[PDB]
């Protein structure tokens, strides 16, 4: 059966997915929080090239 | 629509519904005296509705599936062991007398609500006014305990006055050898070893308070049993019958109203029989009723509402 | 009058002990009267004596635990020179309890007091010191 | 208190002074937990009516959602007006009145003299 | 070993007019 | 027929499914065209931003 | 009762109050509670038991001495100063009296012990709307004079509120009583923060409502009037065991359930006017209002007290109660602090 | 953080729509898999602490903590296995759900940047343990036990959130990272040891204290196996992690109002080990020497010396570790005979002879038996005391050996001796908890060979 | 007396199923349940994550803080410096009271 086979068995991606969605949200955290990216006394450095950013 | 006020409003008036034969009857009596058949054809004659005798499994056959269950869900009493041993020390006696009390006030609850939304009549075997008798028999019999007939009365008191009662009362006398004999001849293992005196003092009970408190407010017909027979004329009896005695008659629409919503409302019926007095002989105990509960919804058409399982047959419940 | 029950600060402790006195038994008094008053209008007697009882009774309690509590407080005030010590204050509720236990006979409510009356007016003194604010008005 | 000050508009839910903020986010945390209680509200529903959760009523929890949500959105329109008009008020009686709020002009660490309570 | 569960001496503490 | 007392809400009630999805389709349209003349008002409020 | 009756007596209900938000003359905000008190009065008594007559009485005469006192304080500040609304310029015996006689409405304390009586004599429909709908025009009065009331009486009422709440309900079996102490306790929250801030004592009225109402939903749901009685909800509606559970602890004032916030943000509202003692007694003493919902959860949820023979009846039987409103109310009565910002302001 | 609490979350939704059979498999991997994505806090190479946003956080004191939490989970929901055999899967799924609710919300308390949201996840920490106790212990003093540990925390909690507020109208913000590097001398004056008072006493009650101890053993004694667990080995952490976040704020009154309790706590401590001689009770035993150890946390957290730090943060860890093991143990043979006594199974040596190996490497944790971490904790808040007073050794050295005492003496009137020969239900020792023996031991193992992780902010 | 079920009478879990490991009454559950244990806990996580831990590099700047220490001992012997300062800010960055 397939149907009794995915009834079950298709909670295995909740977790997984809960995870990935934190990643995302870290991310999304990390994004809001880029006042001061390459604008600190320490690891203040000047740019290199093709390199637009220092980090996302 | 469910019934409610703005359906009452809308119509579905009860006194509109009402005809000559809209009567609520109770023929009472002692055992082996006549009455379910006296029932039945006064039923059909009269083309009002046939109510049986309630027993242990009533709220079992007009529920759910409509079956008996197993006495563990419908009591845990047993009428065979009550006349096997009545002085039990398990408390066999009050706990069937008070399942009986609380089937037989559901019943007068649905032949209530029947009346009043179509306006038929009804005819019942016996009534909740007609159910101390036994308590007194036992009780006198030393079956119980005083506590619980004082319990018996207070959920009397709490439960019977909200109801109307019945129009005529058929009592069918019957003496107690007359009686001690059909118990035989019907050949009941268990019912044979009831002792005379036990029908003695439910005959008493009957004869000293029923009829009596009765033939103040509704219409008693006392019938031997020569007369109970031919039953033609216990119907021409009630047909020319002038009930000019009872609350039936300072009535309205809006007090049948009540009434119906209130009968129409077995949990809000059944609601002071379960008050917790903590009498050893009805305390069921947590460890027992989980686990009966659990079992009882493990059911297969109980584990849900009606019309969301789908171990019985119904199939739109994504869309209810 | 407020000018009476304010003279308690008029001069530190350890001075006018026995002004002091005076103005806690007048306090006392007032509270036991309250008290006497809610306890024989509820909770009434069974004669007009026997409340006007209840009420002396109630009344010369309240009085006396105000006088001891008063009266210690201004001794310690005296005699170890620490004015502004609540600990004096604790000393003062703690005896004011142990009437209050001598007059109910209970060794447990004069405990009990001690630890209550003794804590209530050391908070009381603080109060006093860091310029605290019972019943504030609105500012933000 | 900020009942009385000048263009209140008595019952107005949103004053069209407040379409210069920027709308929130469809799919803001407030308004994607608000629809997390109307689910939860639809199963709490079916489960007190012994009803089958997760699996009764589909329409009912879409509904629910819905609902939440939209109470949601408009509801938080205006408390974010309520908060722009808050700060508005008060920077502008700060600049008004800045003898009141002034400066503070604050030392280094250098000319502060901080004491030391060592821990022996 | 059965989980202890409120008995008629523990329910009727709760049964009067007053706590 | 598995209940003798023939049950409420055993066939559905068809009024109520239609309203109610009708209202949820209506409300987000509302919602997701409201959001976007929103934004739109904002920016031309403030310099298209 | 008749529709006509219904109609008329509760659209009158309704409109009491209503006057008395949407005017601007203190004489038709009396005229309002008044509508109020004569309208709400055959709804209690309609059972006709002694009890219910009682309760009707001792709600009757304590309303009406609060209402002629407070037309008494209307008069007085008409006499002076020849307006009708009070203004900054008026007696502070006027105010003062004024507020207690507000307060003997409301049914603070020491002006509570017909409170519980008339909420234990009537109905559970009704305790409702007397705990819940009574209580706004007396609260809307207060908002709209917040900066003249003293804040000494209001703190002195609001400190007894609570502990003769919490003291009260702490003995108590039956639930309606239970409630009224509650009311009692909560209002004394409500008031301890008006003339600071009145936008705290609306919100934690709205909370308090929506806590309540459905508690006394499951209450009316089995007509449970007792703690032995709501000990058979295992039985009985066992699906209700989780909301009554949270909605208990809430109004409890415990995290992380929103009967919390009330507590919290007017606790920070006070210091924000050193008001440090006010509000540390007054959670100590709602400590001691959780006492007896934990005691209460304890009998009901987290515990299984006797059953008897009957209620297999009740479990045979289908039910058609609760109704929608019961679920959203628990729902946004116990897991909705995270939306608090929304909440607050 | 998120990537360690939603999945968490996603957890109960994993527990309720799992098939009644295949519940238990698929919420205990999953949470072991957690424990595994919550060990990226420990990559850390710099002095610079890791600040996930305006609300998450983790420093060296939280990363082992909230490591711990993730960990002990499936070690709950392995011992919640037993018992709750006979319970409907309902029952079931809420017991997991509560245990899931916990470890959530003590993860957000360990990693909060903002103390109100640890007072906020500080108290919702009470209704799932209240809940767990009175719900599935199994005599009557549940209620009383639940009723203590509400109240106790309570009481002591509410002075903590009126100090908290007060510190928000004088400093603008309750942030841990801004009070720290924003921070001024508190003036000697009642006001601000009432102050302190209202911060410290909370933690004091939660560690707890000696003079305020009653709340713990009712508890352990009356909750079922998992309660017992989290509570020793997290719930007590909280007050001392609480206690090194807020310390901050109170210099230099720490330095007088600390005598009190660091006596209390010096005190308490041989009076508890040497009640642990005289107790029937193998939980009271056990929750005693909890206390008893706890006791030098917070002597430790008073005087507030790098070593001592140090030291509480070991101990904490290999406590928690410890004591969740012992209750373990006991718990197994309770799971046979049913009674909590240490007198009735005496000789479990002759038939339980791997199982009394854990017994043996828990009770020599339990004592100080290096180079296990129990004992570098110790060792090093000797130090700091010995510092602090050179008298503090006395007191020290006699609950060394008090503890050596009523270790020795639970295992051998335990294990050792004649066999109760009556006791023939002495099923043999289950795979499962053999596995949750090990699962307790060996994380003290690759500790004992990694202490660098288990230091503090001040190593 | 009321009505209860008795006290039920323990069971031997071996009985029926001699190979059980302690989770199930179901053997394919048990055996399953036993076996994910093991690998979650055993084989990945205590495996894993501890070679994840032990290569985990300069944990809080240990092993730099080791190398830069070394160039510093040697920078000040070889230039004359001595190897720690009795003060670690500079006085011309401190303004001292001008107490009188
Ligand atoms: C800030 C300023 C603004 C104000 C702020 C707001 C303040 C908060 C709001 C106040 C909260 C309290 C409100 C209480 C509402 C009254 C409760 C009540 O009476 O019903 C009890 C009810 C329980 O009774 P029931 O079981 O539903 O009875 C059904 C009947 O049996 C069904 O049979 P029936 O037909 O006999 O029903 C009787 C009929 C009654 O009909 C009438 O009363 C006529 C009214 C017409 C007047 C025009 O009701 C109807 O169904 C109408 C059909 C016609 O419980 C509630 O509904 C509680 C709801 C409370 C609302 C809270 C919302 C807060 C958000
Ligand atoms: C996402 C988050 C979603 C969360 C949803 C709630 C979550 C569930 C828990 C809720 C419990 C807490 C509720 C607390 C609350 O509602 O705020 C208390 C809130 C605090 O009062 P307030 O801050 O002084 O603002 C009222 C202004 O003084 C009065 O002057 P106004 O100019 O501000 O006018 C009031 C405003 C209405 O706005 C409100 O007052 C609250 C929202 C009412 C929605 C109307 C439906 O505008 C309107 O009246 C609407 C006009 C349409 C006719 C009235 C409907 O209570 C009220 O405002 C009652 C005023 C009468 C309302 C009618
Ligand atoms: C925490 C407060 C708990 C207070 C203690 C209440 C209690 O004693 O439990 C009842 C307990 C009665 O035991 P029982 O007779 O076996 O329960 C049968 C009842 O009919 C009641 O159970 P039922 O058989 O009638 O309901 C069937 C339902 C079972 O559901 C329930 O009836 C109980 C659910 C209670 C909520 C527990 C969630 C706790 C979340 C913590 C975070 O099965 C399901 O289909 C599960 C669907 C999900 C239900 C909602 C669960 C929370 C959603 C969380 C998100 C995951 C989904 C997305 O006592
Ligand atoms: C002995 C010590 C005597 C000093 C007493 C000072 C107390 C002053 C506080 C106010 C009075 C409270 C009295 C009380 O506790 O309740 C007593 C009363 C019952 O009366 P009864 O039983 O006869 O007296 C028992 C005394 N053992 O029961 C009641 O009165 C309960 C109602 C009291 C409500 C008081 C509200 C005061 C509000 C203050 C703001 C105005
Ligand atoms: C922190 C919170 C605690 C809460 C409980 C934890 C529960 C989760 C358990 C998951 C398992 C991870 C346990 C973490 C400790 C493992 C550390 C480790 O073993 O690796 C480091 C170890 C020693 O090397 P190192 O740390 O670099 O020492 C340098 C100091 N100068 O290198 C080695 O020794 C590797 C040698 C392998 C041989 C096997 C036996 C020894 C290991
Ligand atoms: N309250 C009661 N207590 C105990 N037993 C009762 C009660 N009510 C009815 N019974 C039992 O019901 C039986 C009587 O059944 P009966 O033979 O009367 O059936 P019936 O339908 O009335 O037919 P008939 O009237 O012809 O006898 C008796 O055995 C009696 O014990």
């Amino acid at each position: 059966t397939l149907f009794q086979l995915l009834r079950e068995h298709w909670v295995h991606i909740l977790v997984p997915a809960g995870f990935v969605f934190g990643c995302y949200l870290d991310r999304k955290d990390d994004e809001k929080l880029t006042a001061f990216r390459n604008k600190s006394m320490l690891f203040q450095r000047e740019l290199r090239p093709n390199e637009e950013v220092t980090w996302k | 629509l469910r019934y409610g006020l703005l359906a009452a409003i809308l119509g579905d008036k009860t006194t509109k519904k009402l005809h000559e034969y809209s009567r609520v009857i109770t023929v009472d009596g002692n055992i082996c005296s006549g009455k379910n058949k006296l029932a039945k054809e006064i039923a059909q004659q009269l083309g009002m509705k046939h109510y049986p005798e309630a027993g242990i499994q009533y709220s079992s056959t007009t529920t759910g599936d409509g079956r008996p269950l197993d006495i563990e869900f419908s009591g845990s009493c047993s009428l065979e062991k009550f006349y096997d041993d009545p002085k039990s020390n398990d408390g066999n006696s009050y706990r069937l007398q008070s399942w009986l009390y609380a089937s037989r006030l559901l019943q007068y609850a649905d032949a209530l609500e029947h009346l009043l939304s179509t306006g038929q009549g009804v005819v019942l075997e016996r009534s909740i006014y007609s159910d101390f008798v036994f308590l007194e028999a036992m009780y006198n019999q030393g079956y119980i305990r005083k506590q619980c007939v004082d319990h018996y009365n207070e959920i009397k008191r709490l439960t019977l006055p909200e109801y109307l009662p019945p129009h005529a009362v058929i009592y069918i006398d019957v003496p107690v050898p007359e009686v001690q004999s059909r118990i035989q001849k019907k050949g009941d293992p268990h019912e044979m070893k009831v002792t005379s005196a036990y029908l003695q003092d439910i005959e008493n009970a009957y004869k000293k308070t029923f009829l009596p408190k009765m033939s103040e407010m509704c219409e008693v017909l006392v019938y031997d049993s020569w007369e109970a027979e031919d039953p033609t004329k216990v119907v021409e009896d009630i047909e020319y019958l002038k009930y000019n005695k009872g609350p039936w008659l300072k009535q309205d629409d809006w007090t049948f109203h009540y009434l119906r919503m209130l009968v129409q409302d077995k949990t809000e019926v059944l609601n002071y029989t379960t008050i917790p007095v903590y009498l050893p002989e009805i305390t069921i105990g947590a460890h027992q009723g989980s686990r009966i509960y659990n079992s009882f919804r493990e059911l297969p058409g109980r584990k849900y509402a009606p019309g969301y399982n789908a171990e019985v047959g119904d199939k739109w419940i994504w869309l209810k | 009058v407020k000018r009476f029950f304010e003279s308690y600060h008029e001069v530190p402790d350890g001075t006018q002990c026995h002004r002091k006195t005076y103005i806690t038994t007048a306090l006392g008094g007032i509270c036991g009267i309250i008290g006497s008053a809610y306890s024989v209008s509820l909770n009434p007697a069974d004669s007009t004596l026997e409340a006007v009882a209840r009420v002396g009774r109630y009344t010369f309690t309240a009085a006396a635990i105000g006088a001891m509590f008063g009266l210690t407080t201004c001794v310690s005030a005296q005699v170890r020179e620490k004015p502004d010590d609540p600990l004096n204050y604790f000393i003062g509720g703690c005896a004011g309890g142990l009437t209050l236990g001598a007059r109910t006979h209970s060794y447990g409510t004069a405990a009990m007091g001690c630890v209550y009356m003794g804590t209530a007016a050391a908070l009381f003194k603080i109060g006093k010191l860091e310029g605290w604010e019972l019943f504030p008005t609105p500012k933000v | 208190m900020m009942n009385g000050r000048p263009g209140h508009e008595p019952l107005k839910f949103l004053p069209d002074e407040a379409r210069s903020l920027p709308p929130p986010k469809l799919n803001d945390p407030r308004l994607v937990y608000m629809g997390l209680l109307g689910y939860c509200t639809g199963l709490m529903d079916n489960m007190l009516r012994m009803r089958p959760v997760m699996r009764a009523g589909l329409h009912r929890q879409l509904l629910f959602v819905t609902s939440f949500v939209f109470a949601g959105y408009f509801y938080l329109k205006r408390q974010n007006y309520l908060y722009a008009v808050k700060d508005h008020d008060m920077f502008g009686y700060i600049k008004l009145h800045p003898e009141d709020f002034p400066e503070k002009e604050k030392k280094t660490y250098a000319e502060i003299l901080e004491p030391f309570h060592p821990v022996r | 070993a059965r989980q202890w569960q409120p008995d008629i001496e523990w329910a009727e503490q709760f049964s009067g007019a007053v706590m | 027929k598995f209940y003798v007392r023939e049950p409420v809400n055993a066939k559905p009630n068809w009024l109520a499914v239609g309203l109610s999805v009708g209202a949820s389709v209506f409300m987000w349209i509302y919602l997701i065209q409201t959001h976007n003349e929103d934004v739109l008002e904002y920016k031309r409020r403030n310099g298209l931003e | 009762m008749n529709p006509i009756t219904l109609a008329i007596i509760y659209f009158t209900i309704f409109l009491g109050p209503v006057i008395t938000m949407s005017s601007t003359n203190l004489m038709l905000m009396w005229v309002g509670l008044e509508f109020s008190l004569l309208a709400i009065i055959p709804m209690l008594i309609n059972k006709k038991n002694p009890r219910s007559t009682e309760a009707a009485t001792k709600y009757f005469v304590t309303q009406a001495t609060a209402s002629m006192i407070i037309l008494l304080a209307i008069v007085l500040n008409y006499k002076q100063l020849g307006t009708w609304m009070f203004q900054q310029q008026t007696n502070g015996l006027i105010l003062n009296m004024t507020l207690m006689a507000l307060s003997m409405k409301l049914g603070l304390a020491p002006f509570h012990f017909w409170l519980p009586e008339v909420t234990q004599g009537i109905p559970l429909h009704m305790g409702l709307i007397l705990l819940t709908w009574q209580k706004i025009a007396p609260l809307s009065i207060l908002i709209q004079i917040y900066p003249l009331l003293n804040s000494t009486i209001i703190l002195m009422l609001a400190i007894t509120s609570i502990f003769m709440g919490a003291w009260g309900g702490l003995n108590q079996t039956q639930m309606r009583k239970i409630m009224a102490y509650s009311s009692i306790a909560h209002m004394g929250w409500m008031l301890a923060i008006l003339p600071y801030n009145p936008s705290l004592t609306l919100l934690n009225l709205m909370i308090y409502i929506i806590l309540t109402a459905p508690m006394f939903m499951a209450l009316m749901l089995n007509n449970s009037m007792t703690i032995n009685s709501i000990s058979l909800l295992w039985n009985k509606t066992p699906a209700m065991l989780t909301m009554i559970s949270l909605m208990l602890l809430s109004l409890g004032g415990l995290p992380p359930l929103t009967g919390f916030l009330p507590k919290w943000i007017i606790i920070t509202e006070l210091m924000k006017n050193n008001c440090l003692i006010m509000a540390t007694l007054m959670a100590m003493m709602a400590l001691l209002n959780l006492f007896f919902y934990t005691r209460l959860i304890y009998s009901t949820s987290l515990t299984m007290f006797p059953t008897n023979n009957n209620s297999k009846m009740m479990t045979h039987q289908t039910k058609t109660k609760p109704n929608l409103m019961f679920s959203t109310l628990a729902i946004m009565s116990t897991m909705t602090l995270p939306l608090a910002p929304q909440l607050i302001t | 953080m998120l990537k360690i609490i939603l999945p968490s979350l996603m957890l109960l939704p994993l527990t309720w729509l799992s098939s009644p059979k295949k519940t238990w498999t698929n919420v205990t991997s999953y949470s072991f898999l957690i424990s595994l994505t919550s060990l990226t806090l420990l990559w850390q190479t710099d002095e610079n602490y890791k600040n996930f946003s305006n609300m998450f956080s983790s420093d060296p004191l939280s990363t082992p903590l909230i490591i711990l939490t993730a960990w002990l989970l499936p070690l709950m929901l392995m011992a919640s296995q037993n018992h709750l055999k006979k319970d409907n899967n309902v029952l079931q799924k809420l017991y997991i759900s509560m245990l899931i609710s916990l470890q959530i919300l003590l993860i957000m308390t360990f990693s909060a940047t903002e103390l109100i949201m640890f007072y906020i996840l500080f108290e919702a920490t009470l209704i799932p343990t209240l809940i767990i106790i009175t719900r599935w212990g199994n005599q009557t003093e549940r209620l009383n036990a639940g009723i203590y540990f509400l109240f106790y925390t309570l009481i002591g909690s509410i002075p903590l959130l009126i100090a908290l507020i007060l510190i928000q109208n004088h400093v603008g913000t309750l942030n841990l990272m801004i009070l720290s590097f924003t921070t001024h001398t508190l003036d000697a004056s009642w006001s601000n040891n009432l102050l302190w008072l209202a911060c410290m006493m909370a933690f004091l009650i939660k560690m707890p204290l000696y003079g305020v101890h009653l709340w713990l053993p009712k508890a352990h004694v009356e909750a079922p196996i998992a309660g017992s667990m989290i509570l020793a080995a997290i719930l007590l952490k909280l007050g001392s992690y609480g206690m090194i976040r807020i310390s901050i704020i109170l210099d230099p009154l720490t330095k007088y109002m600390a005598y009190p309790f660091i006596l209390l706590s010096l005190w308490g401590m041989i009076m508890t080990s040497s009640i642990c001689l005289r107790q029937t009770d193998l939980k009271s035993l056990i929750a005693y020497s909890s206390v008893s150890h706890m006791a030098l946390v917070i002597a430790s957290i008073m005087i507030q010396t790098p070593w001592s730090f140090m030291g509480a943060t070991m101990l904490m860890i290999a406590h928690g570790l410890t004591s969740s093991l012992l209750f373990c143990l006991a718990n197994s043979n309770y799971e046979r005979i049913h009674s909590r006594t240490m007198i009735m199974a005496r000789g479990l040596q002759m038939v339980f002879p791997l199982m009394a190996t854990w017994w043996l490497m828990a009770s020599l944790a339990n004592l100080a038996l290096p180079p296990s971490i129990n004992l570098m904790g110790e060792l090093f808040i000797t130090m700091s005391l010995f510092s602090w007073s050179n008298f503090t050794i006395i007191l020290m050295g006699i609950n060394i050996i008090i503890t050596g005492m009523y270790s020795m003496y639970m295992i051998i009137t335990t294990q050792r001796g004649k066999l109760t020969n009556h006791m023939i239900n002495l099923q043999p020792s289950h795979t499962r908890e053999l596995t949750l023996m090990a699962l307790h031991m060996i994380p003290l193992i690759l500790l004992t060979t990694s202490p660098k992780l288990i230091t503090g902010l001040t190593m | 007396q009321w009505q209860e079920d008795p006290e039920p009478e323990d069971e031997n879990v071996y009985a029926k199923n001699p190979d059980f490991h302690g989770y199930d009454s179901d053997p394919v559950v048990d055996v399953w349940n036993m076996r994910a244990v093991f690998f979650f806990g055993f084989s990945i996580v205590l495996v894993f994550g501890t070679t994840f831990v032990a290569y985990v590099p300069d944990y809080r700047m240990q092993e730099w803080a080791r190398r830069e220490a070394e160039r510093l001992v040697k920078y000040r012997e070889v230039n004359g410096l001595p190897i720690m300062e009795s003060n670690y800010f500079d006085p011309s960055k401190i303004q001292l009271p001008e107490d009188d």
